[PDB]
């Protein structure tokens, strides 16, 4: 990837927070699968992205997945050496704390 | 049920600009995201992360920024109208030029 910015890249302006009182539809998770781990399909927790690939699972899943001697991502299959090669990330976890 | 997106808002919002990410960009050594637009442009002046000051990469940042799918795939669910917006103002933007 070369990271060259577009014609309209170059000159774009930021996209203004709603900050009136607006109220998400979020009843049900089944338009948010982005939430759920791809190994146990729960809501995520305690989230684990892997560095190269940025795939998200919970801790539980990915350590074990890990642990089982299988190297390979379970989303894209590209390897991985060992659990630093893997990151926490408290935004997803606290972004999911408040919707479930 | 209901979320109000005030709520949310602080964790779809890149720090940059302000704004809601668009192409959403994370770091892989800290894993702070940012829109694509405001990260490759300020990772020209500085190898550091702008929220947390970790070096991103010892030579060419670049090699350690990605695309996050997964991330702006949320933001684009989360915040109604916020696509339809992006899609115009690029539509508005070629038809310009
Ligand atoms: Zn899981
Ligand atoms: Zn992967
Ligand atoms: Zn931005
Ligand atoms: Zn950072």
């Amino acid at each position: 990837k070369t990271w060259e910015l577009s014609l309209y890249e170059l000159q774009r302006t930021p996209q203004e927070a709603i900050t009136d009182g607006l109220e998400i539809v979020v009843s049900p998770r089944s338009l948010h699968s982005e939430l759920m781990c791809p190994i146990c399909l729960d809501m995520l927790k305690n989230t684990m992205t892997t560095k190269e690939c940025l795939h998200r699972f919970c801790a539980d899943c990915i350590i074990t997945a890990l642990r089982s001697g299988n190297k390979e991502c379970p989303t894209c299959r590209k390897k991985l050496v060992s659990k630093r090669s893997l990151r926490p990330d408290p935004n997803f976890d606290a972004l999911i704390s408040k919707i479930y | 049920t209901r979320i109000k997106i005030t709520e949310l808002n602080p964790h779809l919002m890149c720090v940059l600009c302000g704004g809601y990410f668009i192409d959403a960009t994370t770091i892989i050594e800290c894993l702070h995201s940012f829109c694509k637009t405001c990260i490759v442009r300020y990772l020209e002046t500085s190898k550091y992360c702008p929220i947390c000051d970790v070096q991103v990469h010892k030579t060419r940042p670049l090699l350690n920024i990605r695309s996050d799918k997964t991330l702006q795939d949320i933001v684009y669910k989360l915040v109604p109208g916020l696509f339809k917006n992006e899609m115009k103002r690029r539509r508005d933007f070629y038809a310009a030029h």
